[PDB]
């Protein structure tokens, strides 16, 4: 059998275990639909890879913002970046919707047509903007060291980590966000915390995260 | 803010239940057609035990905290109402008979009780409304009335 | 079928035309369920008070069963670990993690010797009954190893089970009434008997 | 075979192949055997560095007992040829030279029979004719060719004796302030007095020590205060 | 198979010992496309030599001319040449070498012709090791001697990184930094510096100073990886 995410409910039908990280849940039945189910797929992914990109960021940041660097801890580093060098906001904002609105599109277009972005249109690149997968762009470009076409089990492997450390990434994100929230100080100065009272200090002490 | 919430948990509880009742444990029609098991739980339980649990909320907390905000003092300084649960001495303040506990009202010496269940007339001449010491008797009889 | 006594005069073990939470398959393992924890809740609410009168605990202990930080209204301690809601969030996680299994273990009876828990597979295993599941842990001395005594335990721990319920309710009452603990209370009754009952204590 | 309890029936998995084996697996986590192969390290492991636990705290006591054994890690506390010692490289000597051998045991576990020889001076080697018992230059007296048998048990039950017995000594460590001999003496002193009925509830230990640039968190194993 | 790296364990299933120093050590499986292979292979061997020449440029030079701090030279050897007209240089000649040995990897056997003078010609080789001019003579054989510029440059380039954190940690040279190591064994480690612990952590300070003023623009000096060192 399969590790199932309640042990002892079998596995919805449309889930088989053929994808990374499948353990079964799907108590909303939100992916009964195959077409939705691949559309999902690639939204889990997007989703995974932009939130451990960012939490990577933050506890860099904050690693680098409690020992006496003077970096701005994450809440505070737009407004400090922004005013700090001469730069104007909105300029900045357009052309991230610019080059992410282009690359976006391809990958937007490339889920209608599967194999449609490799016939040349783009400068003469035919062959490394073809997709390996739903939502696993494995080229040139996007595998250089070259990992998806050799060990495909090992591969396997490496779909399954990159699945759980996504997920585990983006609830991370997600507790960054409510913790300072809460708290209103930065994570690891939360952890610090933490770290030097357990007992005292922790999400039953702050008076906001249970008002009872 | 606490009674909303407790209501809206209410709300989702009553269509579970109706969930329930029709897709997952549906009575059949021998279940409807006792009338007179209806009638008894109804008239028992429904009317007469609501009468009496409210006079039991009225008698405990109404009456002194309506005391208090008719004798004209705000209203925070006012105890909140678990402390006239747990502390009877301030309960004899008010109402001396509550000094003698629930000891009246198990020898049938009901007389003294007559601090808060009372028959006064007309209105409260301060207020305008009724007096809440008939209000409290009124549900006591009544209870007692339909659980007969 | 343990405890049967000829009792049941409101009808609630009828299994025709029964469904939903009332049948027969789990009011009983309801009753086994409560006697268990209702044993466990009745020496635990004497304990401190006997070991604090016979000596064997300090003062800063033997505080009666109420006023432990169930009720922080009728009195708490302060001198735990932690707060008592920092005690509270691990009882739900623990709890949740026990009472959620078990539940497992009654709606698919066998299914919980497969999926890997640290490798305690062979305990959870149950049995074709549900409220004795039995398995290495549960059972960890062979208890009776037959049929024939078997039951007389099932009966005596239904009979202890019963009685423990009962005198649950008894600490409750009593600590609603008189307002003092159940030892206290068994001292007071043995000092003078006439003198001390439930309607003199009518205040 | 004598059993662990008196009518108990023994579990399918455990034969008497092992030794000490008393059938004696509440919860089961022996049931894979890889896993009962590992566990059985581990119990080899354990029993081991608890025998010369056992032994360093008693013969500390018996020797020079004015070193309290729960503060001898203290870099004042070290005899005769060194008392301001740095621990940052005592810490390196100790980190290179235990990680060496425990890497070679576990490899080891995951190939049996491959790293008996000795990869400098090759013409050297160690038969292990079990999987935790070496032999060869680990046996350089020779006691382990009369049937082996007794041997495994008579070191198992001592090592689990050794492993209980540890604890105990960290546990009335902790609560009575004083060394395993001084507890059995002031145990001697008046029995109905100085009981752990008494002395626990009282954790004598500081919330965090100091060493000599850094501050280590400490911890009771209750809460007593 | 002949010895591996943790030996008794089992080398990965696309190294097999063709190649010179092989010996099973990929655990990430970074070589598994021999496209890739090829072009890792030419990076080993080309970072292994730069990082040989490297080290014995810091030791000799400490050694020639002591008290010229390696990490500061550029600051130092100024001379009538502009900096400009170095980099220049630089970039010019060192674009043609780099781009010539690339025609030959991404194309092999094609740039083995002198473009200037049509007489000579570079014999056939297997890539990354032109031989010709670039090897006058070998001493001993040369299936050895390739395991042994790979040993030698692996050793080198961990020597090279040795040298950068040495460097950034204490503030002197190499061979300084060992009679310091050797001057009190105990007293100066890497765990002698600096420890982490659940209640505090504490870094070695930065020796290294920040901006550095040049010729008026400064260069801003940080060391690698500063949040992060014990
Ligand atoms: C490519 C190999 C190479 C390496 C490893 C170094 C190494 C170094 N140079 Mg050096 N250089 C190198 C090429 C060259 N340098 C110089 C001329 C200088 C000067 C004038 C200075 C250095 C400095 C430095 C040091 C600090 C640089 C820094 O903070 O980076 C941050 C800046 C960048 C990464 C810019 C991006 C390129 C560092 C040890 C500085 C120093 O020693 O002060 C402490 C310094 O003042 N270098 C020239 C011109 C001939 C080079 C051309 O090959
Ligand atoms: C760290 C977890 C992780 C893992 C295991 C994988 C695994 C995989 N990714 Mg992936 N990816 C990740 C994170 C991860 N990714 C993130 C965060 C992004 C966003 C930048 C991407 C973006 C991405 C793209 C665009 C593509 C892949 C592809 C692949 C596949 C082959 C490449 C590979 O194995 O990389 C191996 C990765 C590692 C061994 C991780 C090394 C750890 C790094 C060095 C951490 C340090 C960096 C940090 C800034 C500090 C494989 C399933 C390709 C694919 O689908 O092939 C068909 C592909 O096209 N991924
Ligand atoms: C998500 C759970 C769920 C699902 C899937 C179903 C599914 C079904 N139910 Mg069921 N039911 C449910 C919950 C559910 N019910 C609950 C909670 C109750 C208790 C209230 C019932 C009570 C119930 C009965 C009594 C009956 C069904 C019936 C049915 C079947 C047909 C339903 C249909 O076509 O009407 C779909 C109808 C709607 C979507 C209308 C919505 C009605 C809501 C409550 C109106 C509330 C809005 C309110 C007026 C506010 C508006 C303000 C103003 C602007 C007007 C179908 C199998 C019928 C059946 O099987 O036929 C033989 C049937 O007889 N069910
Ligand atoms: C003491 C027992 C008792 C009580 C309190 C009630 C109360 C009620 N019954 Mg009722 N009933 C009973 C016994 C009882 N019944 C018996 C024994 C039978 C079988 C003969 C029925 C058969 C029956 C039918 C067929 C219907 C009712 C309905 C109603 C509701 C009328 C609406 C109203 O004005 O309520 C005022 C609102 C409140 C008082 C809010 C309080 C509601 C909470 C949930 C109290 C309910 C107590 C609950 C019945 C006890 C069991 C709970 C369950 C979890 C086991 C009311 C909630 C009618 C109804 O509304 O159906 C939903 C209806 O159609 N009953
Ligand atoms: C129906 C509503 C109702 C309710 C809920 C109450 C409730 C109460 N009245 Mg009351 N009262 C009512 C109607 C009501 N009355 C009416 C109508 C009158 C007019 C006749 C009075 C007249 C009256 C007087 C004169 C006095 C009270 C008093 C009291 C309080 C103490 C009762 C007592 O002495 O012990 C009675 C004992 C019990 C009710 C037994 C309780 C048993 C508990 C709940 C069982 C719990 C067991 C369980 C296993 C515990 C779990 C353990 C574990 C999970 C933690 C109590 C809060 C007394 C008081 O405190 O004054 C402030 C008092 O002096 N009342
Ligand atoms: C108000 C109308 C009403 C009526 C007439 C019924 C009638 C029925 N329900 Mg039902 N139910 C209702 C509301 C109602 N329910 C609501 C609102 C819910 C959602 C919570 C449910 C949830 C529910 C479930 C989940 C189940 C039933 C079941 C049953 C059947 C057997 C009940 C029985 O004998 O148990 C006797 C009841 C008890 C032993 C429980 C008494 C104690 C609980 C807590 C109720 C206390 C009510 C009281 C007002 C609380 C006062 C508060 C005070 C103490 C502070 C019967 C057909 C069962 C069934 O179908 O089996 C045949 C069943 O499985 N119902
Ligand atoms: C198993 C139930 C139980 C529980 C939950 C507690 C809980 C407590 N005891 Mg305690 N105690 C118990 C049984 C228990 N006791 C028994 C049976 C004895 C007699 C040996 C004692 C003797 C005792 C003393 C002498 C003291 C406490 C104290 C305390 C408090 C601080 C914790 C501590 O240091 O105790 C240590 C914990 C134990 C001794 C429990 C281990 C033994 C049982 C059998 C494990 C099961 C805490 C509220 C201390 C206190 O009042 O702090 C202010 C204190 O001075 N207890
Ligand atoms: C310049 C870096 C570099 C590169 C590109 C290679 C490339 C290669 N080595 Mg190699 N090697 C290096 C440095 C390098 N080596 C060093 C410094 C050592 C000594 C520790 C070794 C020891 C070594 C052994 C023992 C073996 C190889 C083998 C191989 C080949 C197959 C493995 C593979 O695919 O890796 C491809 C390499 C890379 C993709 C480079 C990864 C760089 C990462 C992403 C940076 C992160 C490193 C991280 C910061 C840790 C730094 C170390 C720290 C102490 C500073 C391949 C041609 C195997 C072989 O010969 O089989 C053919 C083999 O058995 N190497
Ligand atoms: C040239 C301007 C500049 C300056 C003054 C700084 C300053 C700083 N960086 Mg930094 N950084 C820069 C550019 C710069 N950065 C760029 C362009 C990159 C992307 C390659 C990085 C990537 C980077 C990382 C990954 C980290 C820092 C960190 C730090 C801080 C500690 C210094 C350190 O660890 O080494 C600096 C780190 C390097 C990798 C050195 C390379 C920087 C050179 C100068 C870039 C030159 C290329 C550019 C296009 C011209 C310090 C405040 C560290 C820190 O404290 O974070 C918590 C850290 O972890 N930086
Ligand atoms: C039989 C019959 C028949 C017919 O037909 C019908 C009818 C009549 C309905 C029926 C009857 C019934 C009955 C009588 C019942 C009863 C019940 C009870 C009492 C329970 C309890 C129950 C109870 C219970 C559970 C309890 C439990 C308890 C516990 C846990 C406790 C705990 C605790 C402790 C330790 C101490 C601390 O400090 C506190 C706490 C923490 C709190």
């Amino acid at each position: 059998v399969r590790p199932v995410w309640f042990p002892g409910n079998p596995p919805p039908a449309h889930l088989d275990g053929s994808l990374a990280g499948d353990y079964g849940f799907d108590p909303l039945f939100l992916g009964q639909e195959p077409q939705t189910l691949k559309w999902y797929v690639q939204a889990e992914l997007v989703h995974g890879r932009f939130a451990m990109l960012g939490a990577a960021g933050i506890i860099l940041t904050s690693i680098g913002a409690k020992v006496g660097l003077g970096f701005p801890e994450w809440y505070d580093a737009g407004k400090v970046v922004v005013e700090k060098n001469n730069i104007d906001f909105p300029t900045l904002m357009v052309i991230q919707f610019y080059l992410m609105g282009w690359a976006e599109t391809k990958r937007w277009y490339d889920f209608k047509n599967p194999g449609s972005q490799a016939d040349g249109s783009f400068l003469g690149f035919t062959e490394e903007f073809k997709g390996l997968e739903n939502g696993y762009p494995g080229g040139r470009f996007f595998d250089p060291m070259g990992l998806s076409r050799g060990d495909a089990a090992k591969y396997q492997e490496y779909k399954q980590k990159e699945v759980k450390n996504g997920r585990l990434a983006m609830i991370a994100c997600l507790g960054f966000a409510a913790q300072y929230a809460a708290t209103g100080k930065g994570p690891l100065d939360n952890l610090a915390d933490h770290l030097a009272d357990p007992n005292h200090v922790n999400f039953a002490t702050n008076g906001v995260s249970n008002p009872i | 803010y606490t009674t909303a919430i407790g209501g809206l948990v209410m709300a989702a509880a009553m269509f579970f239940a109706g969930w329930f009742h029709y897709h997952k444990a549906a009575p059949k029609l021998e279940w409807f057609q006792n009338v007179e098991s209806m009638l008894n739980h109804h008239l028992g339980g429904l009317l007469g035990l609501g009468s009496l649990a409210w006079a039991g909320h009225q008698i405990h907390v109404s009456l002194p905290v309506n005391k208090l905000l008719d004798a004209g003092v705000d209203p925070k300084e006012i105890p909140l109402p678990h402390d006239l649960l747990l502390n009877r001495a301030i309960m004899a303040d008010l109402y001396p008979s509550f000094a003698k506990g629930i000891a009246p009202f198990f020898t049938l010496n009901w007389s003294e009780y007559s601090d808060f269940l009372t028959f006064k007339g007309g209105l409260n001449p301060v207020t305008g409304g009724l007096w809440l010491s008939d209000t409290a008797h009124h549900h006591v009889a009544i209870a007692v009335l339909f659980l007969v | 079928l343990p405890g049967d006594f000829g009792f049941d005069p409101l009808g609630l073990l009828d299994p025709v035309n029964s469904g939903g939470f009332i049948e027969p398959k789990w009011l009983q393992y309801s009753e086994v369920i409560h006697a268990r924890w209702a044993m466990l809740g009745a020496a635990g609410c004497i304990a401190p008070e006997v070991l604090g009168a016979a000596g064997l605990i300090p003062d800063a202990t033997n505080i009666k069963w109420f006023e432990s930080g169930v009720i922080p209204p009728a009195g708490s301690y302060n001198g735990y670990w932690a707060d008592p809601y920092t005690i509270f969030f691990v009882e739900i996680v623990a709890m949740q993690f026990a009472e959620l299994r078990r539940l497992q273990d009654f709606r698919y009876p066998g299914s919980m010797g497969q999926q890997y828990f640290l490798g305690l597979e062979a305990i959870f295993k149950g049995s074709g009954d549900a409220a004795y599941p039995g398995g290495p842990f549960f059972n960890l001395f062979n208890l009776g190893k037959t049929e024939a005594a078997m039951k007389e335990l099932k009966l005596k721990e239904i009979k202890n089970g019963r009685l423990a319920m009962l005198a649950m309710l008894g600490y409750g009452a009593q600590a609603v009434m008189t307002g003092k603990g159940p030892f206290q209370n068994l001292v007071e009754h043995l000092a003078d008997p006439v003198n001390n009952n439930i309607l003199t204590n009518f205040a | 075979r004598k059993l662990w309890a008196p009518g108990v029936v023994a579990p399918e998995y455990l034969k008497g192949d092992l030794a000490g084996d008393y059938g004696w697996d509440p919860l089961g986590l022996g049931a894979d055997p890889t896993a009962l192969k590992w566990y059985r390290q581990s119990e080899l492991q354990h029993a081991r560095w608890a025998m010369l636990g056992v032994a360093g705290v008693l013969v500390q006591e018996i020797v020079k007992p004015d070193v309290y054994f729960y503060e001898a890690g203290l870099p004042q506390n070290l005899p005769e040829p060194f008392t301001n010692i740095n621990m940052g490289g005592l810490l390196a000597w100790e980190f290179i030279l235990m990680h060496w051998v425990e890497v070679r045991r576990w490899q080891d576990y995951k190939n049996f029979g491959s790293v008996n020889e000795d990869p400098i001076f090759k013409g050297n080697k160690v038969p292990n004719p079990e999987m935790g018992y070496p032999g060869g230059i680990f046996d350089p007296f020779g006691f382990s060719k009369g049937n082996l048998k007794e041997l495994q048990t008579k070191e198992i039950k001592n090592g689990r004796l050794a492993m209980i017995a540890y604890m105990a000594f960290i546990l009335q460590a902790q609560a009575t302030g004083k060394g395993p001999l001084a507890a059995l003496s002031a145990h001697l002193s008046n029995p109905f007095g100085n009981n752990i009925l008494k002395n626990i509830g009282t954790c004598t230990v500081p919330h965090s020590v100091d060493v000599q640039g850094l501050t280590i968190p400490l911890t009771c194993l209750w809460p007593g205060s | 198979s002949r010895p591996l790296w943790l030996p008794g364990s089992t080398p990965p299933a696309h190294l097999k010992g063709d190649l010179p120093g092989d010996f099973g050590f990929d655990p990430l499986g970074l070589g598994a496309n021999a496209e890739s292979l090829k072009w890792f292979k030419e990076s080993e061997l080309v970072h292994s030599r730069w990082a040989m020449a490297a080290v014995a440029g810091i030791l000799v030079q400490e050694i020639v001319r002591p008290d010229v701090f390696w990490y500061n030279a550029g600051k130092e050897v100024e001379s009538p040449l502009g900096p400009l007209g170095l980099l220049a240089v630089e970039f010019f000649l060192m674009h043609w070498v780099e781009v010539r040995r690339w025609q030959d990897l991404r194309k092999p056997g094609s740039v083995d012709q002198d473009p200037i003078f049509s007489q000579y010609k570079l014999p056939p080789h297997e890539v990354g090791y032109p031989g010709g001019v670039f090897a006058p003579f070998i001493p001993g054989d040369l299936a050895e001697l390739k395991v042994k510029e790979i040993k030698n440059g692996r050793l080198a380039m961990l020597a090279f990184v040795g040298f950068v954190m040495a460097a950034q940690v204490t503030g002197k040279g190499p061979i300084a930094a060992l009679q310091e190591h050797l001057a009190d064994p105990w007293g100066t480690t890497i765990f002698s510096k600096a420890a982490v612990v659940p209640g505090q952590a504490v870094a070695p300070p930065c020796k290294i100073p920040a901006s550095v003023s040049y010729k008026g623009i400064e260069i801003p000096t940080p060391c690698f990886l500063q949040g992060l060192w014990p």
